[PDB]
């Protein structure tokens, strides 16, 4: 944002310094280049500046924008959850597949090397823990929102 | 003998005693034996007549047996031992899981996801 005011190129001329600094508060934030490149500091100076919150307006963007009502006491799409908890670990043996490779290739060329070498193609090691923590949720959240309509619900 | 289901084997020892009498011990081995029986008349059995379950245990017809058949269930009737082998009321627990395992859910979350 950074607001700006002149100020006067006649002192420009007489090559005095304006604004005598008497607080410790304005040189906190540092200019852009490309702003310098312009008449940064020649003819205008910048503005420190913040914003003034308040709980009434604070409180009442907050608890009013990311809000939901039945998005997890519902059951989700019941015979295609079961469905989708193969169509990932069908790939993951493969995946692993990949696990049960390059470890194999180890005890070799200093692995800073394997570093360097390995960005054409995706490894098995992170990718291996990316869909555990998706295999994860997806059930513990299913799981556990369905055994709670058992007892709610009659 | 008294480990596993032998009892005729155990009686064949009261049979057999042949150090000293032994008798107050074999006299609570009978009384330990008698509620045994009535403990084992109790299983998943038919109809028997007031013969067969009369001599399991020794007696030939007193009214001991009305002492065991008032004690437990197997009615008294004509001849007969009335078996009560319903087994039905405790099953189909839906909630019985839905309680603990709602708990047992979020503890495997705890160490799972905040670090510890």
């Amino acid at each position: 944002i950074d607001a700006f005011r002149l100020i006067n190129a006649n002192m420009m001329v007489l090559g005095h310094e304006p604004r005598q600094t008497t607080s410790n508060l304005g040189h906190l934030n540092k200019p852009s280049i490309q702003a310098l490149i312009h008449g940064l500091n020649r003819h205008y100076y910048s503005i420190t500046i913040n914003y003034r919150k308040n709980e009434l307006e604070q409180k009442m963007l907050l608890n009013l924008h990311k809000k939901s009502w039945m998005e997890g006491l519902t059951l989700q799409d019941y015979s295609e959850h079961c469905k989708h908890n193969e169509s990932v670990v069908k790939e993951m043996l493969e995946l692993a597949k990949n696990y049960n490779k390059a470890v194999e290739e180890e005890d070799k060329m200093t692995p800073e090397q394997l570093a360097i070498k390995n960005v054409g193609k995706q490894d098995p090691k992170r990718h291996l823990e990316e869909h555990v923590d998706v295999l994860m949720t997806s059930n513990i959240v299913q799981c556990l929102a369905a055994m709670l309509d058992t007892v709610v619900f009659k | 003998y008294l480990m596993e289901g032998s009892y005729n084997k155990v009686f064949l020892a009261k049979g057999n005693i042949p150090a000293e009498s032994y008798t107050f011990f074999i006299d609570i081995l009978l009384d330990t034996i008698r509620d045994e029986i009535a403990g084992c008349i109790e299983k998943a059995y038919e109809k028997i007549l007031f013969t067969e379950a009369t001599r399991i245990l020794f007696f030939n017809t007193p009214k001991k047996m009305t002492d065991y058949a008032k004690k437990r269930g197997w009615v008294l009737g004509p001849n007969n031992y009335y078996s009560f082998a319903s087994q039905q009321q405790k099953p189909e627990d839906t909630t019985i899981p839905s309680t603990e395992l709602a708990k047992q859910v979020i503890e495997y979350a705890r160490q799972l996801e905040m670090i510890v």
